[PDB]
């Protein structure tokens, strides 16, 4: 099958940024190339085909064209909707095949999360396993250290984080991080505590809680 | 109007089999070809098959061929996708396509997609564990602990409540279960004055919950 090589695999630029998104075909294709907008959990979208036709009712910002084997779309103006995984689409011959993506990010300024730390419930408890909870709100950028400490000492390999996708509208990001503990374990230690360290704040912020007041 | 509907997803165990629909509307299958495209969560989109269904002529990837049968039924205005000895790298979503089109062989219309969970690990349903809000801005939410497969949905006050909603994509423990959090951000003194309730809906288990969330 024909290789379609994308790049770059990622990027961020801001609102009103000249983006420029390249694929390059291994064979010839012709000008039988397509590109596909995804957004997470739904299906891709069609913005372009035969290399450099737009499709109705995308935007004018959204444009393609071809030098060769190179193929390139051109988004002349981003928007904070534009968040997405691009794909570029040979089909010139079977297999069709697909470019790996482009995870196009908006760059903005600096926010810091407000943070929040919830205690595992009395009904999770009696499974055998207890949850707890840091709430990393409405931040920019995505990049965030979030360390658990239990007893004031630091924890490894037993968390997990969570992250939605950039907010349609203020471009912030929110994160989930669980650390997960068995009940007996959970049982033996009081001070639970979540430290997030980010750009956007001056020095780490903490929230913790202790077992037995909540 | 068009349409693509796909059907026919689910868990199944490996080596096994499955058979997928897509049901086509607003247009008739035998003016152009169907194809299915399949994504692996976290991965590329790969095609998979093609059947032009007048003649009914089909192509296959490489990496299903022998196995997978795409075939048609242009009465019904419906392309199946038959999937044989299943592997683990089988599952992904599945969406069918279409080209649409005389000398137009991109894909202008897609369905929503099928998720296919190649898995020896039994159906399990969710619980659900409220987050309380413990006191600017306060925080509760709801945990959706340890279901199998994917995937959960999650609305708050029958989705009456959206502004400052943040459901998280689910992470898989190495259990081999799911656990996903919703939470919403409020105003501290809102607490005393609103109920709020996580509605949570697990369809591979049926299994329906809403946990009022108490401060």
């Amino acid at each position: 099958d024909i290789q379609m090589t994308q790049s770059p695999s990622s990027l961020s630029a801001s609102v009103g940024d000249r983006v420029t998104i390249t694929c390059r075909a291994s064979q010839d294709v012709n000008t039988a190339v397509a590109w596909y907008q995804q957004k997470p959990g739904k299906a891709p979208k069609l913005l372009i085909y035969s290399a450099s036709f737009l499709y109705s009712g995308v935007p004018s910002r959204f444009s393609g064209s071809r030098s060769g084997t190179d193929f390139t779309l051109t988004i002349s103006s981003l928007q904070p909707e534009d968040f997405a995984t691009y794909y570029c689409q040979q089909h010139y011959t079977t297999p069709p095949t697909f470019g790996q993506g482009t995870k196009v990010e908006i760059k903005r300024t600096v926010a810091a999360p407000s943070v929040f730390i919830f205690p595992p419930c009395d009904e999770q408890l009696k499974s055998g396993t207890a949850s707890v909870v840091c709430l990393l709100n409405n931040f920019y950028p995505r990049e965030a250290k979030v360390q658990w400490k239990v007893d004031n000492a630091l924890q490894s390999g037993n968390s997990q984080e969570s992250v939605t996708e950039q907010d349609s509208k203020d471009s912030t990001y929110s994160l989930s991080s669980t650390l997960t503990l068995s009940k007996a374990d959970y049982e033996k230690h009081k001070v639970y505590a979540c430290e997030v360290t980010h750009q956007g704040l001056s020095s780490p912020v903490t929230k913790s809680f202790n077992r037995g007041e909540s | 109007e068009v349409q693509l509907v796909e059907s026919g997803g689910g868990l199944v165990q490996p080596g096994g089999s499955l058979r997928l629909s897509c049901a086509a509307s607003g247009f008739n299958i035998k003016d152009t070809y169907i194809h299915w495209v399949r994504q692996a969560p976290g991965k590329g989109l790969e095609w998979v098959a093609r059947i032009y269904p007048t003649n009914g002529y089909t192509r296959y990837a490489d990496s299903v061929k022998g196995r997978f049968t795409i075939s048609a039924d242009t009465s019904k205005n419906t392309a199946y996708l038959q999937m044989n000895s299943l592997r683990a790298e089988d599952t992904a979503v599945y969406y069918c396509s279409r080209w649409g089109g005389d000398g137009f062989y991109a894909m202008d219309y897609w369905g929503q997609g099928t998720l296919v969970t190649v898995s020896s690990a039994s159906t399990k349903g969710p619980s659900v564990c409220p987050l309380a809000p413990s006191s600017g801005t306060a925080a509760l939410g709801c945990l959706v602990k340890d279901y199998f497969p994917e995937p959960v949905t999650v609305s708050w006050n029958s989705g009456a409540l959206t502004s400052g909603v943040h459901t998280f994509p689910a992470v898989l423990q190495s259990s081999g279960l799911y656990s996903l959090s919703s939470v919403v951000t409020v105003p501290s003194s809102s607490l005393g004055t609103q109920t709020y309730i996580c509605n949570v809906n697990h369809k591979p288990s049926n299994t329906k919950v809403d946990k009022k969330v108490e401060p």
